[PDB]
């Protein structure tokens, strides 16, 4: 009776808190983060494969009404999208003790001809009056073990990223033309393409794949 | 360093290499400018005439133009030491009357060592970079 | 009262839960997985190109049938797989009357103007039963010009047509000598609902403006 | 304070309750899991066939069963013409009528075991279907060109081929091939579509003329 | 609930006991007993002097027999205890690139530089497996000056060697005939944390400033 009847409307109660969730979690599966960001990605190389929508220097703010502006003004804390696109993909991958890890596709310049290359970021420094082209400290680091010898090596240099690109550059520490250029999906930043290329003759003649360890 | 005949003509190269191609031309001066103005905004005051209150305006643009063909004068010319003396002396005479505190042009130095490699993004040398300016500045302020 | 209380308490947690859930509707409108794909389709197809014959139409996505842009939705299945009288394919709501498609007419040649809105305003869509291959469009083209300090508004009545084969809009200024632009909008964004538009010369097809609309729609 | 750790120790404990439920919760689902399965629908539609055909009809010849729940019997004739003749519809239902078992391309195949006519060990037979046509005034039928075909051995390299024609009947879920026209009299076949779905037959490759079974394969379409 | 909820009070009590413990931890860090030692024992023994030659190595610490430093951390056992191919004695971490040592440089001959920073980085390392006696070292040593009025980094490139017997970095200017002096590190401290460096002139090994670094390491 006043056992029973409760007990069934707890019941009833469990079973609709069941339904709703389930609504609830349709909704999370459609606005699954992962999910967008793969819908991103795969749209990234659709792009990749497309005519640039924009002059050799400048950035496409996307949208259903697309603009072209300037890479010097994106991510200068001065909205020159009318959707104000260049101003919202400002977040850094790199933090100040990220490791990414890269293994090799080919290669051939680099002077150990390694295996991987652990790319580790020591410091950031982001110019008040500059946001858009946050200077990075990090150090290259390289273990091949070969018959003769066993080599380490942990070299310093100094970065640009550059949010208009989504593409880290790091500046030669050595004394070859070999500098190290990340590419970022656009979406991904757990992740980027490698590519090692010659300061000057702008030869691509080194990649790796780099993932956030 | 200091503005040599040689790194003048490292400084002279590097400063085609971003110039020389009217693209973004007026986009590299605002970016400059952008920066000049985010680090001392009190000086905007002084560009009142030409609407400093906004970098966007038509009028600032022509500024902003004008100014980078006065560096550009100067710059071409780190190797023709009379036609440089004259240059600076015209500028300096443009620049006189108006209180500038040198706190206003480390701000201009700045800026421009920050938009150049941004502009560049390769081969560029910041130390001969800020010899030339040093020796401009100098000029331009007597 | 027991915990009779207490579950009632459950039911108010409940009724919340459920009209923030209502709320979230709002944001779940904003995605669009079978849209998105249709887009990404649409711009890969479009990257491949195809082997047919320009004013020929392409059978399916990797069918190798080709067919005359005359017999596409004209009533009669001329593909191997009927897809010149699919649904999506003869989708007549580009077009429907009513329709106003906005967006930003950036221009780079014949006019000096710098970027400002212009409207497609679908005014009327005339379908003979006799050749239903293509619809009739008459429309009104409106522009927002900043030109003199203050605003304007430039507009022209203008007419073309909808093919659906090539998915194309083709408006020329109806009886407009007075230098207005025609203007071609594709509907190549996987949907009808928007278009990557040019302004362009009627006799050469040069294109004097790029322009993309989306359907927003209601002034 | 003292109060907020008091509060703080009833809501840390709470949630420990709550995971200690999920711990359990998982356990008993996995018990669950150690259950077996459900089963497999393919398994259940050509188990139902099978009993279904054992089961068999009081149809007469040139009928065939409308299926359903109150059995009733209709010509061959008038299966898939456009006019209800089943008391309920069936004869137009659109499974029923799936003309995918006759479509262009479609091949079934499998292993024969032989009685007569071919002296070789059991090897598989293809059967393609390489044209159709279904007339819009007589739809009962779907008539079709197909090709029979043997697997034989890497030596043999002298394959026999064999070019045939006839039709897809709707209600007796019967493809009957014949020789093609001017042809040699050589083979025919008859598959009988009776698992439950478009992709399984019953086939029989026979003489054309007597109907004699030369041999037997259980086909499959890949 | 009885005395459950005192019994729950004293749990609360305890929760609170292991946070204030676990914030123990990072004064407990302070104080390294076995280090401690280990550096008394370095000291001492340094203070005692051995009865070897010099580029020899003495095997245990109060055993008699000598090696040439030449066989130590060779992957031979040469010592009658095979304290020449020891863990700690072979430990490989003083020059674990990505070492990043700093300390104050003292002048007291060849420069006239006030009391500063100096930081031995640790850029690579080379080892032969068929001459494992000794570690190729390449660093950065870079040097924090507040010369005139304002800061200014003064670095330079150098190559040199780690040697395991006398527990030795050696690091002279790479091409560096522009004033740069060497550097002579031992990490006699009892770790591979800690170092009594000097900067010295190559050629005569002569003593200009005193530095001691310590790892600390992270820019
Ligand atoms: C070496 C860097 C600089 C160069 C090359 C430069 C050059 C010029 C040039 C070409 C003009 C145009 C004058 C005319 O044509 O009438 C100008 C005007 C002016 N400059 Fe500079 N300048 C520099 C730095 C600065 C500094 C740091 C300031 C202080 C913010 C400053 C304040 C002004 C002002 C207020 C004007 C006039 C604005 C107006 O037209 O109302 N300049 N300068
Ligand atoms: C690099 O590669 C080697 C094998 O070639 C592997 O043993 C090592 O762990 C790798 N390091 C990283 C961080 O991937
Ligand atoms: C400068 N003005
Ligand atoms: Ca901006
Ligand atoms: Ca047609
Ligand atoms: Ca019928
Ligand atoms: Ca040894
Ligand atoms: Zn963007
Ligand atoms: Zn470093």
């Amino acid at each position: 009776s006043h056992d029973e009847e409760i007990d069934k409307l707890n019941e009833d109660a469990l079973k609709l808190t069941h339904e709703i969730i389930e609504l609830q979690e349709k909704l999370d599966r459609r606005s699954d983060a992962k999910r967008i960001q793969r819908a991103g990605s795969l749209k990234a190389r659709v792009e990749a494969l497309e005519d640039p929508s924009c002059p050799d220097h400048e950035h496409q703010c996307g949208g259903d009404d697309p603009q072209c502006v300037s890479d010097l003004l994106v991510c200068d804390g001065i909205k020159d999208c009318r959707n104000g696109d260049d101003e919202s993909h400002c977040h850094n991958p790199f933090h100040a003790g990220d490791d990414f890890v890269g293994d090799v596709v080919f290669d051939h310049c680099t002077k150990r001809r390694p295996e991987n290359i652990t790319l580790s970021v020591e410091s950031i420094s982001v110019a008040a009056f500059f946001p858009g082209f946050p200077k990075l400290h990090v150090h290259v680091n390289i273990h091949k073990e070969t018959d003769e010898d066993e080599v380490e090596v942990s070299l310093p240099s100094d970065a640009i990223y550059s949010f208009a690109e989504d593409k880290l550059i790091v500046y030669p520490s050595e004394d070859d033309g070999l500098g190290l250029v990340g590419q970022f999906d656009g979406y991904n930043f757990d992740r980027f393409v490698g590519d090692i290329i010659h300061e000057a003759s702008k030869e691509h003649c080194a990649r790796f794949i780099f993932h956030r360890k | 360093s200091e503005c040599d005949v040689l790194t003048r003509l490292k400084v002279k190269a590097q400063w085609r290499r971003a110039y020389s191609h009217g693209h973004n031309r007026e986009d590299f001066a605002q970016a400059i400018w952008r920066a000049l103005f985010a680090q001392v905004p009190d000086s905007r005051t002084l560009f009142k005439r030409v609407h400093g209150h906004d970098t966007t305006s038509p009028e600032f643009q022509a500024h902003a133009l004008r100014v980078l063909a006065g560096f550009d004068i100067a710059i071409s010319t780190l190797d023709q030491p009379d036609a440089l003396k004259a240059e600076l002396d015209h500028l300096e005479k443009q620049h006189e009357g108006r209180h500038i505190p040198d706190n206003y042009f480390d701000a201009f130095k700045t800026a421009l060592l920050h938009v150049l490699p941004a502009q560049l993004g390769r081969c560029w040398d910041k130390d001969a970079w800020s010899a030339c300016f040093d020796h401009i500045a100098h000029g331009i302020k007597g | 009262d027991p915990r009779l209380a207490a579950n009632g308490l459950r039911l108010i947690g409940l009724e919340r839960k459920l009209k923030a859930l209502k709320a979230r509707l709002h944001e779940a409108e904003k995605i669009d997985p079978e849209g998105f794909i249709k887009e990404l389709d649409a711009r890969v197809s479009h990257v491949e190109g195809t082997h047919c014959a320009k004013k020929e139409f392409q059978c399916g996505g990797y069918d190798q049938e080709c067919i005359s842009d005359l017999f596409v939705c004209d009533g009669h299945k001329d593909c191997h797989n009927g897809h010149d009288e699919a649904e999506d394919v003869c989708d007549t709501s580009p077009v429907k009357p009513g329709n106003i498609f906005s967006g930003t007419s950036h221009w780079h040649d014949c006019l000096l103007r710098s970027d400002h809105v212009t409207r497609v305003v679908i005014k009327g869509t005339i379908r003979r039963n006799y050749f239903k291959s293509r619809i009739w469009v008459r429309a009104q083209i409106e522009s927002d010009l900043i030109h003199d300090g203050k605003k304007e508004l430039s507009d022209f009545d203008s007419k073309g047509y909808y093919n659906f084969a090539n998915r194309r809009l083709v408006l020329i200024p109806i009886a407009q000598d007075d230098k207005h632009l025609s203007v071609i909008c594709d509907f190549d964004r996987g949907d009808s609902r928007r278009a990557s538009c040019h302004r362009v010369l009627e006799g050469t097809l040069h294109q004097c403006a790029n322009l993309s609309v989306h359907l927003q729609g209601h002034h | 304070t003292y109060k907020d750790r008091r509060f703080q120790y009833i809501l840390t404990n709470q949630h420990l309750f709550i995971d200690k439920l999920e711990r359990d919760l998982h356990e008993i689902d996995d018990e669950f899991k150690k259950l077996g399965s459900d089963v497999k629908d393919q398994t259940v539609r050509h188990l139902k066939a099978r009993i279904s055909n054992l089961e068999g009809d009081d149809c007469k010849e040139h009928e065939a069963p409308c299926g359903g729940d109150v059995p009733q019997c209709i010509s061959d004739l008038f299966f898939c013409d456009g006019h209800k003749d089943c008391k309920n519809g069936r004869d137009e239902d659109k499974e029923v009528c799936s003309e995918v078992p006759a479509d262009i391309g479609s091949s079934f195949a499998g292993v024969v075991s032989w009685q007569a006519c071919e002296e070789a060990t059991p090897h598989h037979a293809v059967v393609t279907i390489t044209a159709n046509e279904r007339k819009e005034f007589f739809k009962p039928r779907i008539w079709v060109r197909a090709i029979l075909a043997f697997e034989e051995e890497e030596h043999e390299h002298h394959i026999k081929t064999f070019q045939l024609r006839g039709y897809y009947s709707f209600g007796d879920r019967t493809l009957a091939l014949g020789p093609e026209r001017g042809t040699k009299p050589v083979y025919g076949v008859r598959c009988h579509f009776d698992r439950g779905d478009d992709d399984h037959a019953d086939c029989q490759i026979v003489n054309p003329a007597s109907l004699f079974v030369c041999g037997n394969f259980a086909a499959e379409r890949h």
